[PDB]
RNA sequence: CUCUAAGCACAACCUGCGGGAACCCGUACCGCAAACCGACACAGGUGGGCGGGUGCAAGAGCACUCAGGCGCGCGGGAGAA
RNA sequence: GAAUGCCGGCAUGAGUAACGAUAAAGAGGGUGAGAAUCCCUCUCGCCGUAAGCCCAAGGGUUCCUACGCAAUGGUCGUCAGCGUAGGGUUAGGCGGGACCUAAGGUGAAGCCGAAAGGCGUAGCCGAAGGGCAGCCGGUUAAUAUUCCGGCCCUUCCCGCAG
RNA sequence: AGCCGGUAGCGGGCGUGGAUCCCUGGAUGUCCGAAUGGGGGAACCCGGCCGGCGGGAACGCCGGUCACCGCGCGCGCGGGGGGAACCUGGGGAACUGAAACAUCUCAGUACCCAGAGGAGAGGAAAGAGAAAUCGACUCCCUGAGUAGCGGCGAGCGAAAGGGGACCAGCCUAAACCGUCCGGCUUGUCCGGGCGGGGUCGUGGGGCCCUCGGACCGAAUCCCCAGCCUAGCCGAAGCUGUUGGGAAGCAGCGCCAGAGAGGGUGAAAGCCCCGUAGGCGAAAGGUGGGGGGAUAGGUGAGGGUACCCGAGUACCCCGUGGUUCGUGGAGCCAUGGGGGAAUCUGGGCGGACCACCGCCUAAGGCUAAGUACUCCGGGUGACCGAUAGCGCACCAGUAC
């Protein structure tokens, strides 16, 4: 059954995600098919805040080889949603 | 559906052919996959170790090869011997494997 | 050139041949064929309306045939018809084939 | 996870009302995420905990399914 | 924008103000080219817009030069036919 | 043993022709096992209705960074559009869709054809045409009319007033 | 009794409270695809209705539902598409052969299309054709390269009969009777439904009189055996010697309803996997065999002359099929024209006529014996990496 912990991933682990944690823009790996209306409901059920911006990417999974065999991982999709003014979301405050 | 073993972790067997045909031990494991058994202290190889955290200074450990199920014989816990192993029907009725020489359990 | 509705009469596939001289029979060397090709004998079809029900229907039938539609709509005063499209009348009809 | 514990789960998984299995299957699936974010950041160790509750989950839903089909 | 028809005229529409709501896909990089079409890091082919200054009658011509970009992915010598 | 036979391997021509625009180079300094060939500086030369810059097509990670040099690079290589890994593409207003129609395509009604199928007013699809609301600056190694700053605007839902 | 696939490693777990694994049934099954809410450049996009989720009216998500065509009184059942060959049907070449070429051949082949199905077609005589005879059909052998056909060239090429495989026969239409329904030209009406009756070639049936009053039995259904989809039991050897290694050699034994074959450090009946001989299914599939039910099946005279499949038979024109190419050209089929009869009817026995026989057209169905090999197994005087399938290897791939 559909919950809000099937639409979120895992959070965006990188220099840039980390940047936004200063101004509240939070950074998940979402379910490539998930809208981003669909996206907020879920990131506030799943810790309790407050969301007034989701921006939406793609990313194409980067194409790679074991000697013989080329191949391509999987395609992703991440988020990153704007909590209200004030508010946090701790558990990727982590770091 | 599944490779046929006349022996099993651990009963005691002995060696009856190769290097060390005669010798006698416990069955250490059991690899049905290459259909080959690990016998203690039986088919010992030389292998060479790089140094790491795991040995540092290095140089060589002391290995047990892997020998051909075949070449080796379970012994009978009761009468002692090198046997062939039989099947026996309980009660329950579940099967056992069982001496050949004497009806003994083998387990 | 198409099928009938009655008697499910179809283009055929015949052979033309060609031929010259004299018969056997009438004193000659014998007939010889100056060609063969293939070519289609279509039913003679024709438009065959009636009214029936206060409706209009109207048929394609091979003209040996052409009674036979008639013949239908006398056999259909038994069936309450009235009120149906067309389509559906003649459905009907040609369900009393 | 332990075949005895497994046994258990489900004693105690078909006694629930479509409802309770709903609201535990949300819970177990709230816990993998949860699992799913250590994993991320190398804090997982125990990582067979992973497979394990993807499978009570399963198990779970397999029971949901059970109760509403007939 | 306007006109009316079924309808409806507690509805409906227009105007002003407020609060709320606003989804999916693209976006990296090359792009007159070593990343496109030509089996090649190929003197060929590829649509649109910007394209400064001075001088030469004009100009998108021509010479030089701005911003910007390059010296073209083998070199060193010799000084014959 | 021959079929200008077939598949493969290896010779000869031969250290020969060539190394792909005659826009052109020189030195110093650095790095490194190794440097004419990578980085840095200075000097010299070439393009400038381009050999600069921005869009569309097409290509599809080639982008940025770290670590590399077997092969790819017509030489070399410490460099690279190359190997490994990690990172990177953020929109109500830009482009396309939730709008419109063009040739054409498809196609209720209807017509035709051995079968397959061919047609066909309406409608539907079809765009680089019509239509529709964002401008300037800052920030990143890499995105920006998308994030941020400032000032603006659009539709939809509900309410209130006229 | 090991296990977490090929796949070891890091990092962690499971199993005699029976894991891994194998078989059966079930659950889940994103998107596209017949693809079916609508659109579309397949795997993308966009909607209606009902119900749910969020603060939720706008926005979005979840669940269900919504194409077209056919048949049957909005609702139901069905249809669609795929499958290596095999099958039927609707269309249908050419090279080539004729040592040129046109009739002819290749060949109703290749191929296209439509439909079937585990098969398909065909099938219970309007047959054969000379037997005073046979008795549905299919399939093999023979008849027979015969009879014939043929620019009587090249070539093409049957059937009856005989030997076999298998075996099986049925249901309707019409007369007449009954009942529901509607028509307008009111009933001894015409017609359409459903039921009863009826199914034949020694002709049969309907109707009217006399007499006569349980055996069969499915191709349908139900049960069962048997089989398939995992499996299990399974006789008999030790010591020495050479050698890295025994299964070689030596010595002394032993099994055999098992001495097929593959393995194990070399060459093993007795070490392993097997083999001979046996055993095995809760579940699903099958079930042509065994049992049982059910549908269905069943008299004889005399009279009557009601019925016995229509644009049909039949004749003529144009063709095809057959061995038959226009030939003395019948037969079967039928595109055009003309156009009957119901047993004192009609077709056939190679123009036609007579005599003598055979057969019952214009409705439908029907196992088995036959074809093929995507798939599983068994066996080779079949290949052994240029061979064998294009592929022994991550191949319909790279290119
Ligand atoms: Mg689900
Ligand atoms: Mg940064
Ligand atoms: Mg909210
Ligand atoms: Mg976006
Ligand atoms: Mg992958
Ligand atoms: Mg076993
Ligand atoms: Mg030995
Ligand atoms: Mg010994
Ligand atoms: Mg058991
Ligand atoms: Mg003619
Ligand atoms: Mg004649
Ligand atoms: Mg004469
Ligand atoms: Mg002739
Ligand atoms: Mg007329
Ligand atoms: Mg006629
Ligand atoms: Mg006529
Ligand atoms: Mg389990
Ligand atoms: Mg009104
Ligand atoms: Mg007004
Ligand atoms: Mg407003
Ligand atoms: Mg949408
Ligand atoms: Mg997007
Ligand atoms: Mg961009
Ligand atoms: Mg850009
Ligand atoms: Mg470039
Ligand atoms: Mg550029
Ligand atoms: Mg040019
Ligand atoms: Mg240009
Ligand atoms: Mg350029
Ligand atoms: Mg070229
Ligand atoms: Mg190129
Ligand atoms: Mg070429
Ligand atoms: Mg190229
Ligand atoms: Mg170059
Ligand atoms: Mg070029
Ligand atoms: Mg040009
Ligand atoms: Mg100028
Ligand atoms: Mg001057
Ligand atoms: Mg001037
Ligand atoms: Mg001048
Ligand atoms: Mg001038
Ligand atoms: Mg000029
Ligand atoms: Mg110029
Ligand atoms: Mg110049
Ligand atoms: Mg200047
Ligand atoms: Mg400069
Ligand atoms: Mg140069
Ligand atoms: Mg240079
Ligand atoms: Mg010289
Ligand atoms: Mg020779
Ligand atoms: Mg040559
Ligand atoms: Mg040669
Ligand atoms: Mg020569
Ligand atoms: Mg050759
Ligand atoms: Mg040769
Ligand atoms: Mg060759
Ligand atoms: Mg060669
Ligand atoms: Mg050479
Ligand atoms: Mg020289
Ligand atoms: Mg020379
Ligand atoms: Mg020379
Ligand atoms: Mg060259
Ligand atoms: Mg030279
Ligand atoms: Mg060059
Ligand atoms: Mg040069
Ligand atoms: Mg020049
Ligand atoms: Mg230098
Ligand atoms: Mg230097
Ligand atoms: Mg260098
Ligand atoms: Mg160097
Ligand atoms: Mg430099
Ligand atoms: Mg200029
Ligand atoms: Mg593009
Ligand atoms: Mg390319
Ligand atoms: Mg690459
Ligand atoms: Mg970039
Ligand atoms: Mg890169
Ligand atoms: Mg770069
Ligand atoms: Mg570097
Ligand atoms: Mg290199
Ligand atoms: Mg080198
Ligand atoms: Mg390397
Ligand atoms: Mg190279
Ligand atoms: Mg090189
Ligand atoms: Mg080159
Ligand atoms: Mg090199
Ligand atoms: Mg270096
Ligand atoms: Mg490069
Ligand atoms: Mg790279
Ligand atoms: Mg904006
Ligand atoms: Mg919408
Ligand atoms: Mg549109
Ligand atoms: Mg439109
Ligand atoms: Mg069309
Ligand atoms: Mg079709
Ligand atoms: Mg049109
Ligand atoms: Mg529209
Ligand atoms: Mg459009
Ligand atoms: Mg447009
Ligand atoms: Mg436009
Ligand atoms: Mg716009
Ligand atoms: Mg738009
Ligand atoms: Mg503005
Ligand atoms: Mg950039
Ligand atoms: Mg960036
Ligand atoms: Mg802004
Ligand atoms: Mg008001
Ligand atoms: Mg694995
Ligand atoms: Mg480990
Ligand atoms: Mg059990
Ligand atoms: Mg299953
Ligand atoms: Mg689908
Ligand atoms: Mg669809
Ligand atoms: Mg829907
Ligand atoms: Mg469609
Ligand atoms: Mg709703
Ligand atoms: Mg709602
Ligand atoms: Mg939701
Ligand atoms: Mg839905
Ligand atoms: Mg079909
Ligand atoms: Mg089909
Ligand atoms: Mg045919
Ligand atoms: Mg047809
Ligand atoms: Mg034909
Ligand atoms: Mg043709
Ligand atoms: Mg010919
Ligand atoms: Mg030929
Ligand atoms: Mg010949
Ligand atoms: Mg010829
Ligand atoms: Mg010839
Ligand atoms: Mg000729
Ligand atoms: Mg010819
Ligand atoms: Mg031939
Ligand atoms: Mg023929
Ligand atoms: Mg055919
Ligand atoms: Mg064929
Ligand atoms: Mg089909
Ligand atoms: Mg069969
Ligand atoms: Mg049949
Ligand atoms: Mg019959
Ligand atoms: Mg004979
Ligand atoms: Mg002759
Ligand atoms: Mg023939
Ligand atoms: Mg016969
Ligand atoms: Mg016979
Ligand atoms: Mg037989
Ligand atoms: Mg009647
Ligand atoms: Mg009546
Ligand atoms: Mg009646
Ligand atoms: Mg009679
Ligand atoms: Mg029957
Ligand atoms: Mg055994
Ligand atoms: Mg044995
Ligand atoms: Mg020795
Ligand atoms: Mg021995
Ligand atoms: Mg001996
Ligand atoms: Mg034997
Ligand atoms: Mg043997
Ligand atoms: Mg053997
Ligand atoms: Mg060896
Ligand atoms: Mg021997
Ligand atoms: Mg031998
Ligand atoms: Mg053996
Ligand atoms: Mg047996
Ligand atoms: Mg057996
Ligand atoms: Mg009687
Ligand atoms: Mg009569
Ligand atoms: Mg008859
Ligand atoms: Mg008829
Ligand atoms: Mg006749
Ligand atoms: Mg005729
Ligand atoms: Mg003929
Ligand atoms: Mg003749
Ligand atoms: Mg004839
Ligand atoms: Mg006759
Ligand atoms: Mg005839
Ligand atoms: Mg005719
Ligand atoms: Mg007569
Ligand atoms: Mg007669
Ligand atoms: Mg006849
Ligand atoms: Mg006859
Ligand atoms: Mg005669
Ligand atoms: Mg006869
Ligand atoms: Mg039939
Ligand atoms: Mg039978
Ligand atoms: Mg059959
Ligand atoms: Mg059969
Ligand atoms: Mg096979
Ligand atoms: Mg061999
Ligand atoms: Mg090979
Ligand atoms: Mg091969
Ligand atoms: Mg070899
Ligand atoms: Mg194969
Ligand atoms: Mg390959
Ligand atoms: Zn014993």
């Amino acid at each position: 059954m559909k919950t809000a912990y099937d639409v979120i991933l895992a959070p965006v682990l990188s220099e840039k995600a980390y940047a936004g944690f200063a101004e509240g823009k939070y950074t998940f790996w979402v379910h490539p098919k998930a809208t981003k209306t669909e996206i907020k409901n879920a990131v506030e059920t799943a810790f309790k805040v407050k969301v007034v911006k989701v921006n939406t990417l793609h990313v194409r999974g980067k194409k790679k080889r074991l000697g013989r065999y080329l191949g391509k991982r999987p395609d992703r999709k991440k988020a990153i949603v704007q909590v209200a003014p004030g508010q946090k979301i701790e558990a990727l405050e982590g770091l | 559906m599944r490779v046929k073993m006349h022996v099993k972790k651990g009963d005691t067997v002995l060696v009856a052919s190769g290097k060390y045909k005669g010798r006698v031990g416990k069955v250490k494991e059991v690899l049905p996959k290459k259909y080959a058994v690990i016998v203690e202290g039986v088919n010992i190889v030389k292998k060479a170790v790089r140094v790491s955290p795991k040995y540092p200074q290095g140089g060589f450990i002391e290995k047990e090869a892997p020998l051909h199920a075949s070449k080796v014989r379970p012994i009978c816990p009761a009468c002692g011997k090198p046997t062939r192993v039989r099947k026996k029907f309980l009660e329950n009725g579940k099967k056992i494997r069982v001496c050949a020489k004497c009806g003994g359990a083998l387990d | 050139s198409k099928v009938c509705e009655i008697s499910g009469k179809r283009p055929i596939v015949a052979n033309s041949i060609q031929r010259r001289g004299k018969a056997k029979r009438e004193g000659g060397v014998g007939k010889k064929t100056t060609g063969i090709s293939k070519r289609r004998q279509y039913p003679n079809l024709q438009k065959v309306r009636v009214r029936v029900a206060g409706q209009e229907i109207t048929f394609r039938v091979a003209a040996s045939h052409i009674p036979k539609v008639y013949e239908l709509v006398e056999r259909a005063k038994g069936l309450k018809l009235e009120g149906l499209s067309p389509k559906e009348i003649k459905k009907e009809l040609l369900k009393l084939l | 996870m332990k075949l005895s514990e497994v046994r258990k789960q489900l004693e105690e998984a078909r006694k629930l009302s479509p409802v309770e299995l709903e609201k535990l299957v949300r819970e177990k699936k709230r816990e993998l995420m949860e699992l799913r974010f250590q994993a991320s950041i190398g804090q997982l160790s125990q990582n067979h905990k992973i497979r394990d509750l993807k499978r009570q989950i399963a198990r779970l839903l397999t029971v949901l399914n059970e109760k509403r089909r007939q």
